[PDB]
């Protein structure tokens, strides 16, 4: 349960925050040392960027952002709905 | 309108015989015109049934004549003049639902359906309702065919 909640804790923190300090990393996974939260680092979440001691989380290019996902799908989404609606008039 | 005659010989007329021999109804088939009939029918001439000899291949080019140009499906009307079309024919299903209520409620226990098919609300504001309808859906979802087909494909 506690990997797991050091996991849980981890997605919270990637989309919560574009940066965190590494004393804050710490504190919020309760890391004893400094070492193990860079191992916990390197292990389970590579993507993450360590510089100039603060944790930076790679935010996805459109995620929490509304109306930020692909044109050409949601309007061949509307295809969809025209065509097989009025086909069978 | 067409139709085909040849004449009967007088000397079989004013021999009372039938001009011809019947071993096939085909003839008959189709009723011959009252104005023939004033115009000497079967007296001085007959009629000849027609028929129309059609080749595939002549077939095939009708056929083609009357498909439209495959692009024509690719000419997407003009966005603001197609929303314009859209605009006036919803006001018009509202003059017809409202023109519609009043036919509905003015409806009495005795309705005429002579006196209705004769004169009814708006003409009939059912009618030109079912008609607006079917029109709006088609343009608007034609245009939206045509406008993502073009998005997925250009």
């Amino acid at each position: 349960l506690a990997k797991t909640v050091r996991d849980e804790i981890a997605g919270c923190s990637e989309k919560a925050y574009d940066t965190l300090s590494v004393n804050d990393a710490r504190q919020l996974l309760l890391f004893s040392s400094d070492k193990d939260l860079l191992e916990y680092i390197k292990e389970e979440h590579p993507e993450w960027e360590i510089k100039d001691g603060c944790v930076v989380f790679q935010k996805s290019k459109d995620s929490a952002t509304c109306k930020e996902i692909p044109s050409l799908l949601l309007i061949n989404q509307t295809l969809s709905y025209a065509r097989e609606l009025e086909r069978i008039v | 309108v067409m139709d085909a005659f040849r004449l009967i010989n007088p000397q079989t007329m004013m021999l009372g015989q039938e001009p011809r021999q019947t071993t096939s109804n085909l003839g008959h088939l189709n009723k011959p015109s009252i104005q023939a009939l004033i115009h000497g029918l079967n007296r001085h001439y007959y009629s000849i049934a027609i028929n129309y000899r059609k080749n595939e291949l002549e077939e095939k080019m009708l056929l083609n004549l009357h498909k439209k140009k495959w692009n024509d499906g690719l000419t997407l009307k003009k966005f603001d003049v197609h929303s314009k079309t859209n605009e006036q024919t919803v006001q018009e299903m509202l003059g017809l639902a409202i023109k519609y209520n009043k036919a509905v409620q003015e409806e009495d226990e005795l309705t005429p359906e002579k006196l209705v098919i004769a004169k009814v609300g708006r003409q009939d504001a059912k009618k030109h309702l079912e008609e607006h309808v079917s029109n709006l859906m088609s343009s608007n979802i034609i245009q939206t065919l045509g406008t993502m087909l073009d998005t997925v494909i250009f």
